[PDB]
């Protein structure tokens, strides 16, 4: 079971939207229909935020801007109108067998 | 399990291909899961004798 | 909002133990689940392990397995973490915090004689508060 | 759980006031545990006749 | 495990000397795991009646 991130890096021009991939393919012998995973942003100096869980949910707080979709093997992250505020490293938690591990993580900057 | 009700025992006991009904899914394992054939509508006893 | 309080930073020889102590404002742990997160400077996050809030399921990551032991004392007023066989790539801020799971069957076979035979898995969903965290320094 | 002794089905059924014997308790909960009025005496069976 | 299907209830039975065979063993426990003399061959019934 391992967890694949792409792209590492990732400049995005203010304005413009974005897309993070998260892909996981072990899910040997299933269990829950709704594979548990969890999206996270670590700014610089501070702790990492949840994001999304589930893979479709928005967590509380967050701004309408960032949501998770996805279903089975392939995942993706879409964030709208990136800003300064969303500079960080995105980590994609998997929630399906013990033990569990981070994401590799993608790196987001202004370009 | 057996009679003495604990400490359950593994088999093996292979069947033909007109006894089975098998669930179709996108499992990769290669174990493939199923059942009887009319296991689910009606106990079936054993013609145990001659 | 719950506030998770933890040790302060330790320096440590390389191959000694560290036992970190951590600690949720109104015993928050009695009803929440408990994990560990580690992290390297300029490094991804790393998962360490977690444990029931009801103290049942207890167990460790595959690349710590039999180098880490988690404690928590009676009541879950305090969580203790501890870790042996450290080295330089050791050195990371230890993170305490609080989440749940999601307890299903994934087993079930109607036992006729006696209780039914029932088998349980823990599967991690939430993961809402995070603790400051403890660093630690591997070196002489 | 059904004929299929491997999973579980939940289902509703709606008894009468006096067909149901409940546990007092200082239960918070909005579901309130309560038995059939008589099996724990003897095993009832059905009328599933005309 | 009684009639009321959802939780158990311990008792304590005193056989005799020649109505049980226990595990032997290396096991350091002051519990001796013991069944029954005869319950792994047949099924055994009560002298019910008088
Ligand atoms: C008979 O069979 C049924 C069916 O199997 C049994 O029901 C099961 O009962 C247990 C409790 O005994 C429930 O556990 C509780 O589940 C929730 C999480 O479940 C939610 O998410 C599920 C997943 O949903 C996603 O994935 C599926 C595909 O897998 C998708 O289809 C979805 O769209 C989602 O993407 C979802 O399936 C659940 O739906 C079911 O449950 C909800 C209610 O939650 C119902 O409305 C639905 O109709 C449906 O039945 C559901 O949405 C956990 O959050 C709970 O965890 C708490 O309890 C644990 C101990 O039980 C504990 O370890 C946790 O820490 C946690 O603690 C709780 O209590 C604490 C205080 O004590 C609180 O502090 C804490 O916050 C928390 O509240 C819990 O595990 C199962 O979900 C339920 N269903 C299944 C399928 O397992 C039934 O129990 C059987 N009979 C008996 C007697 O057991
Ligand atoms: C015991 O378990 C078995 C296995 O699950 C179960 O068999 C199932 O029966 C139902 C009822 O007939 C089948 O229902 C299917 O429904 C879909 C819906 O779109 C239909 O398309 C299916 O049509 C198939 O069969 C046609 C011939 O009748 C074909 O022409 C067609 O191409 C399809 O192959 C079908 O009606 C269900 O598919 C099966 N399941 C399996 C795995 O075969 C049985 O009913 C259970 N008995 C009980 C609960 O008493
Ligand atoms: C199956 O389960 C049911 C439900 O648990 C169980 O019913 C119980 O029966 C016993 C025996 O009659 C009840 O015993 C009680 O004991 C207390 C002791 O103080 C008495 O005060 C109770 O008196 C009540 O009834 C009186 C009329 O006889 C009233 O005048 C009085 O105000 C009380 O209401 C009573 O005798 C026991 O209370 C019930 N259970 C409940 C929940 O009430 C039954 O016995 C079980 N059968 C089995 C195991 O075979
Ligand atoms: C139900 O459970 C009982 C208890 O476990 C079980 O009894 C077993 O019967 C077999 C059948 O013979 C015994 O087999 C043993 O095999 C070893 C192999 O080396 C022999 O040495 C043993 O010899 C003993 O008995 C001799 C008399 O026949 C003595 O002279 C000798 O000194 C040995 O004491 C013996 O044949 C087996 O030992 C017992 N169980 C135990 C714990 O001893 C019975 O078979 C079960 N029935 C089922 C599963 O249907
Ligand atoms: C199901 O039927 C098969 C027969 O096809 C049984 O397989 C046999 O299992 C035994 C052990 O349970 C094997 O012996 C062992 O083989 C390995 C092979 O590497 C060897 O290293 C061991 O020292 C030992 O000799 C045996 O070879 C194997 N035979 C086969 C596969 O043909 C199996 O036991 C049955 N399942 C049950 C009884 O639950
Ligand atoms: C029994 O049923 C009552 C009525 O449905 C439940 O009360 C309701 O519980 C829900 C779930 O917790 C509450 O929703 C949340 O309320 C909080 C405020 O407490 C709010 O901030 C959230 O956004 C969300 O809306 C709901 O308010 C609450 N309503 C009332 C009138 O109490 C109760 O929880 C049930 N109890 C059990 C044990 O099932
Ligand atoms: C098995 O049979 C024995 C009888 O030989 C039962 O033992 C009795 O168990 C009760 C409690 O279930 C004991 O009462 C308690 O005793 C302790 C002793 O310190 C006391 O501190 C408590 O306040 C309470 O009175 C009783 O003494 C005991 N009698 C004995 C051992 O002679 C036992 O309950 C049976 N096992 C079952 C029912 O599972
Ligand atoms: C059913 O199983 C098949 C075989 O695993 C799945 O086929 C893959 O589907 C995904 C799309 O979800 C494609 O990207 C892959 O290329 C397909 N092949 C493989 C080998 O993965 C199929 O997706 C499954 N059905 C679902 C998930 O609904
Ligand atoms: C299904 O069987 C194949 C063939 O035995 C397995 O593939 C081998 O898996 C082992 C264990 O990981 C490897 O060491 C071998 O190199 C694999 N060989 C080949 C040709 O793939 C496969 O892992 C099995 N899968 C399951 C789910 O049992
Ligand atoms: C018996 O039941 C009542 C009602 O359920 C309980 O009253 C509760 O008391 C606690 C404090 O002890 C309060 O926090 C609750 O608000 C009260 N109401 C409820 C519904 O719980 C009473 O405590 C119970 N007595 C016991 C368990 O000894
Ligand atoms: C079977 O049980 C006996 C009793 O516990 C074991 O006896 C010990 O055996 C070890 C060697 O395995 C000796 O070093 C000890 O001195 C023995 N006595 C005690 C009290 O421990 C015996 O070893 C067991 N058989 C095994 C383990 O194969
Ligand atoms: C078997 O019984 C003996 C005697 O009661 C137990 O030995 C006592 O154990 C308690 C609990 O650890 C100690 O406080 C006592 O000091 C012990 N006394 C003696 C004389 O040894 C023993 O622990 C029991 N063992 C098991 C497995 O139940």
């Amino acid at each position: 079971v391992v967890i694949t991130q792409s792209p590492l890096f990732l400049p995005v021009t203010p304005g413009e939207a974005a897309s993070l991939s998260c892909k996981c393919s072990h899910s040997l012998q299933h269990s829950t229909g709704a594979n548990y995973l969890a999206w996270y942003l670590q700014r610089p100096g501070q702790t990492p935020r949840l994001l999304i869980h589930l893979a479709t949910h928005r967590a509380s707080g967050v701004p309408d801007r960032f949501s998770g979709s996805g279903s089975g093997t392939d995942f993706t992250l879409k964030i709208s109108r990136v800003e300064s505020d969303d500079v960080g490293t995105y980590y994609c938690m998997q929630g399906l067998h013990s033990p569990w591990t981070f994401g590799q993580g993608t790196k987001v900057e202004i370009k | 399990t057996g009679l003495k009700r604990d400490k359950t025992k593994e088999y093996n006991e292979t069947w033909y291909s007109a006894d089975l009904v098998c669930e179709q899914g996108n499992n990769t394992g290669n174990e493939s899961r199923c059942y009887m054939n009319h296991c689910n509508t009606s106990v079936i006893q054993e013609s145990c004798d001659k | 909002q719950v506030q998770l309080v933890q040790s302060g930073a330790e320096v440590k020889k390389p191959g000694s133990s560290v036992k970190v102590s951590c600690k949720a404002s109104g015993n928050s742990f009695s009803n929440h689940d408990v994990h560990w997160v580690r992290q390297a400077t300029g490094q991804g996050l790393e998962w360490m392990g977690w444990m029931s809030h009801e103290g049942d399921k207890t167990g460790l990551a595959q690349k710590f397995q039999g180098r880490v032991t988690i404690t928590r004392d009676s009541g879950a007023s305090t969580v203790y973490m501890e870790l042996r066989g450290l080295t330089a790539d050791d050195t990371a801020i230890y993170y305490c915090l609080t989440g749940s799971k999601h307890r299903l069957r994934d087993y079930f076979l109607y036992n006729e004689y006696g209780p039914n035979y029932e088998e349980w898995g823990d599967y991690l969903a939430t993961l809402d508060v995070w603790g400051h965290g403890t660093a630690v320094t591997v070196s002489s």
